[PDB]
């Protein structure tokens, strides 16, 4: 047995020197043991314990130099001091006993602090790069624990550190890359240009391999890139060697098919299906289930069923067991074949590798792919479920209830009917809960009311005043519905049916009570229980107050635009707001870098075609990943041949504060840099609402009565619109009419007489005859009820 | 008021299980003295402390159930004459002294207590 | 990889007489057994080709004297995990001359503890063949 107390005792026998290895040893052992099966204690007592022990340490004595890592090994993160070997542990580093010295650094690391880290490192460096593979593997472990910690000490190191990690050993090359795990967690481009260091070399552990894998994989779900060459290099890699594993590995995801990938693939799978097929890789079974996903394609599926006949067969292996429930169901199966089963599991359930598990998650299957559905299936099933039964079903009928309900199984009446009757010998009350509770809610919805009465009776008609009262209940949603007979009855029958037995004569006279206590329909009540999108972005925009102009949004932004590219530190995406007066550019954002807050913020836009610039509006500060606001504000002009389109250039200054992120620090110091800031244009669809007209017959020609700028082009190299229509429909973002707008994937002639409305309240109208003699030469006609959008659309619209 | 503090006074003499709310129920009929005779908010929070505890308890988790609730009518029975009193309980639905001393009571926390310090 | 959550050599009295969570998240003595109990007391010896028991794959064996468990991931392919399970029958086997007893359990635990450490060390197998070992070894 265990208990401290003999051994603190015994600790003056660390006062003899005639000891024997053996000796001491045990004594060691049996203080290691109470701990290996469990013991827990006062440091105190193991501080003391620890001077005791580290008294001892003239020798060599091998045996005692292990022993003593085990002691100090219990200790590590939650340790007790560390700097008394210290002096152990250089021993061995001037000291040639190699042997030792690898265990002794391993336990420090989770036990270690920063100063002390500053200990080892030249040295270190060298060390976990030192001589035998041995000795440098004892090396690696010790660092992990102190990753828990932290390990970034050793991060740093890192352009230089990764090349040592170059390797000879199988073992140690499995090894280096997981350490990888993490260092690829840090790092993703790193990795591609490393792995054509990975791809560039043919590996040695299966090991290793299995790391790329995942990763590798992991690569794959978007797409890793052209997997084409190397998934297919891969695809032989992991396809055949000595080591099973990496082939399996990879065969459960890379189906790829719903009108996809099949070809050599398929034959190789099977090749190893077949292969598995009897518990080779008792793996096998897992796979089915998803991770080697089946739900098929129609041929396919027929060539299936021979494989799953083997396991359906079989019977046996845990992993049989299982395998034949995922297969039969991915595939799925005939009716028929059921019935033999049926049988077979009739036997087979109960145990027979405990069959009775696997066939609950086979069962819970069973619901979902038939929770009340086919519903011949559910009842030949219910009949069979209670039936073979054992008990073992009720867990089941919790899964399988709540199945039927999720379809909200409509073939109730029969469902129901087995349910009832069943149930109704098939026993358990705990069921009846639930079911009450769910019941209570449904009622009148589903009439047949007669049975239902039948049923509800028979319910109650078990003892329990706890079975008889959830026929009452249910019966609250249900009664104040009412059913195709149900409210004048329904005020006879409470009536009709009443009880004593206090307790349960009092749920009836209280109920009564209770109905007594409202007028019944009210008691069954409470005991059963321009200026757009975007000018809600102007007053969104109007919290603030340091404008200069706004007026009431016409449109916004038909696209917002990502002012800092993809995921950058400074993230921005933009979004645009016209309104009649003004246009506000407020920027959306996550500061990005953690490295980052800026601060004195604003943002610069310079402009090429016409607006009046008022102001840049910076946000006053922005920490990282979360959205802040600036704004840039113009007014614009409106009645100008060329004076709301612009292009602007941004510039982002800010002063550049660096974070803790733990706990940071905000000061008044901190210096800028400035980056550039992306461009902004400005369209003609942040501005307009595309319409139909007031009057087209006449507002077309109108509009070109007052308005009209042209320009022509005869087209000789292509006698295609669609070059010009890509710049068009998209651009103004109105619509092309006059029922002229359609073509088919050809069309002879086409002419879009097309519209909306600018901001400033007028109008920009558009119409492209486009002509085709079979050289296209067109007239574009912008006419507009705005001056600046003529001028504008023939422009704009590309 | 006599029958009210031996209830309450048994109520704590006793836990170690049971089930009622049906109890509850049965103390109160249609109307009934409570308080002095009436001591409104201060009554609100007389109602709040009595009953939270209860409560405190009720929201804790649980090991065999005792009774899923359905005290829909609960919530009003905690809140011309006749009239007048049963507006002032819905709108429910000395006094700060109450409120504060349920607010101490509040018995699952005392519960996990108790475990804490058996461990 | 850190993906030991325990071995656990453990009589088929229920009890453990071994068990190193290399890795652990959970605890209490009490809850190990409990956990323990619901899964031994289940597999009763018995074992299974392959074992999953919270999708999470439980390799475990017997002997013909004693009830190996190892606690791992289904999230990490049987085989190689499996070696390192033979490897620590084998082994110890071999270089005992004599392969796990109740009885060898008795007499002492301490090779066991010696070996274990070597091969596995936490949640990252650092080995899982004997030879090595078997010249690394020489105690």
């Amino acid at each position: 047995h265990l208990e401290k107390s003999a051994v603190l005792q015994e600790a003056r026998v660390f006062n003899e020197t005639p000891i024997n290895p053996r000796k001491c040893a045990h004594i060691l052992t049996k203080i290691l043991y109470l701990i290996n099966q469990g013991e827990h204690l006062g440091t105190t007592e193991a501080t003391e314990a620890f001077f005791a022990m580290t008294k001892l340490f003239q020798s060599n004595d091998p045996t005692l130099r292990r022993m003593c890592y085990l002691t100090i090994k219990e200790m590590s993160c939650i340790a007790e001091d560390v700097i008394i070997v210290t002096s152990s542990l250089t021993k061995d580093m001037t000291g040639k006993e190699d042997n030792y010295r690898g265990p002794a650094v391993r336990a420090l690391c989770q036990i270690t602090d920063s100063t002390m880290l500053q200990a080892v490192e030249r040295y270190m460096k060298q060390a976990i790069v030192d001589k035998v593979p041995s000795v440098s593997s004892s090396a690696l472990v010790s660092s992990l624990h102190l990753l828990k910690c932290s390990f970034d000490v050793v991060k740093r190191w890192v352009n230089e550190a990764q090349e040592a990690a170059s390797s000879d050993n199988i073992m140690v090359q499995y090894h280096a890359l997981g350490l990888l795990y993490h260092v690829r967690k840090n790092d993703r481009l790193a990795v591609s240009k490393m792995i054509s260091k990975f791809t560039r070399h043919g590996l040695k552990s299966p090991f290793a391999y299995c790391m790329m894998i995942r990763v590798a994989s992991k690569q794959l779900e978007e797409e890793d890139g052209s997997r084409d060459s190397p998934l297919f290099d891969f695809i032989e890699s992991c396809l055949r060697n000595k080591h099973e594993m990496v082939v399996y590995e990879a065969a459960s995801a890379i189906v790829n098919l719903p009108g996809c990938s099949a070809k050599e693939l398929a034959p190789a799978v099977s090749v190893l299906q077949l292969f598995c097929s009897s518990p080779k890789a008792a793996l096998r079974y897992a796979a089915v289930r998803t991770l080697n996903k089946v739900a098929m394609k129609h041929p396919s599926a027929v060539t299936a069923c021979n494989l799953d006949l083997e396991n359906l067969v079989t019977d046996s292996n845990r992993s049989i067991a299982t395998l034949a429930i995922t297969t039969l169901l991915k595939t799925g199966s005939e009716s028929s074949i059921d019935r033999l089963m049926k049988q077979i599991s009739s036997f087979m359930s109960e145990i027979s590798d405990e069959f009775k598990v696997v066939v609950v998650q086979a069962i819970s299957a069973l619901c979902q792919k038939y929770p009340r559905k086919h519903a011949v299936l559910m009842n030949f099933l219910f009949t069979m479920l209670r039936e073979e039964g054992g008990f073992e079903y009720k867990r089941a009928i919790v899964d399988c209830i709540i199945s039927i309900i999720e379809e909200n199984s409509e073939s109730k009446e029969t469902g129901l009917s087995h349910l009832c009757e069943f149930i109704e010998d098939c026993e358990f009350t705990v069921l009846a809960t639930r079911i009450l509770h769910l019941l209570g809610q449904e009622g009148p919805k589903t009439n047949n009311p007669s049975k239902y009465i039948r049923f509800i009776y028979n319910r109650v008609v078990l003892e329990h005043e706890e079975v008889r009262a959830g026929a009452v209940s249910a019966l609250a949603k249900f009664g104040a519905q009412n059913e195709e007979m149900l409210p004048s009855i329904l005020v006879l029958l409470k009536r009709c049916v009443m009880d004593d037995d206090n307790e349960v004569r009092d749920r009836a006279t209280f109920y009564l009570n209770v109905l007594e206590q409202k007028q019944k329909a009210l008691n069954a009540g409470y005991i059963l229980n321009a200026a757009t999108r975007q000018e809600i972005f102007q007053e969104q925009l109007a919290a603030v107050p340091e404008f200069q102009g706004l007026g009431p949004l016409f449109k916004s932004s038909p696209e917002p635009v990502a002012l800092t590219e993809s995921e950058t530190e400074y993230v921005i995406r933009c979004t645009k707001h016209t309104f009649s007066d003004h246009l506000v550019f407020q920027f959306d954002c996550t500061n990005t870098l953690n490295d980052q807050t800026l601060e004195n913020v604003t943002v610069q836009m310079e402009p090429t075609e016409a607006y009046e610039v008022l102001s840049y509006v910076p946000a006053r500060s922005l920490p990282y990943n979360q959205p802040g606001t600036c704004y840039t504000l113009v007014a614009l002009p409106t009645e100008d041949p060329t004076a709301v389109a612009c292009t602007f250039s941004c510039v982002m200054k800010f002063t550049v504060k660096d974070c803790d992120p733990n706990t940071g620090e905000i000061d008044e110091e901190g210096y800028e840099d400035e980056y550039v800031l992306e461009d902004l244009e400005v369209t003609v669809a942040d501005h307009i609402q595309k319409v139909m007209k007031v009057n087209f017959e006449a507002a077309w020609d109108e509009v070109g009565d007052e308005f009209e700028k042209e320009e022509t082009f005869t087209l000789s190299t292509i006698k295609t619109l669609e070059e010009a229509v890509g710049n068009i429909v998209k651009f103004l973002g109105m619509h092309p009419c006059e029922r002229s707008d359609k073509v088919p994937e050809n069309k002879n002639t086409h002419t879009l007489l097309l519209a909306g409305v600018f901001r400033g309240g007028h109008d920009i109208l558009v119409r492209s005859r486009l002509l085709l003699l079979d050289t296209v030469t067109m007239q574009v006609t912008a006419r507009s009820s705005e001056e600046l959008p003529v001028d504008i659309i023939l422009a704009s619209v590309g | 008021e006599d029958i009210q503090s031996v209830m309450t006074e048994v109520r704590r003499s006793l836990g170690e299980i049971p089930i009622v709310e049906s109890e509850i129920k049965k103390e109160a009929g249609e109307l009934k003295p409570e308080e002095e005779i009436t001591v409104g908010p201060v009554q609100k929070l007389v109602t709040e402390m009595g009953t939270y505890a209860t409560q405190s308890a009720l929201s804790s988790s649980r090991p065999t159930k005792k009774e899923e609730d359905r005290p829909p009518l609960r919530g009003f029975l905690l809140d011309v004459a006749a009239s007048l009193a049963t507006t002032l309980t819905k709108i429910a639905l000395f006094v700060a002294e109450a409120m504060l001393l349920m607010a101490t009571i509040l018995d699952v926390d005392r519960i996990s207590l108790c475990l804490k310090v058996l461990s | 990889l850190y993906t030991v959550k325990a071995i656990l050599i453990l009589d088929n009295d229920g009890d453990r007489l071994f068990a190193k969570y290399y890795d652990d998240t959970y605890p209490s003595v009490k809850e190990q057994k409990a956990f323990e109990k619901n899964i031994f007391n289940k597999t009763h010896r018995t074992d299974s080709e392959i074992a999953l028991l919270e999708g999470l794959t439980v390799v475990y064996k017997s002997s013909i004297d004693l009830y190996f468990y190892v606690i791992g991931s289904s999230y990490e392919n049987e085989l190689m995990l499996m070696a390192v399970l033979n490897c620590l029958f084998d082994s110890l086997s071999q270089m005992l001359r004599k392969n796990v007893e109740k009885r060898a359990l008795l007499e002492n635990m301490e090779g066991l503890f010696l070996a274990v450490d070597e091969i596995v060390d936490g949640g990252v197998i650092l080995e899982s063949d004997p030879q090595q070992v078997v010249h690394r070894v020489a105690l």
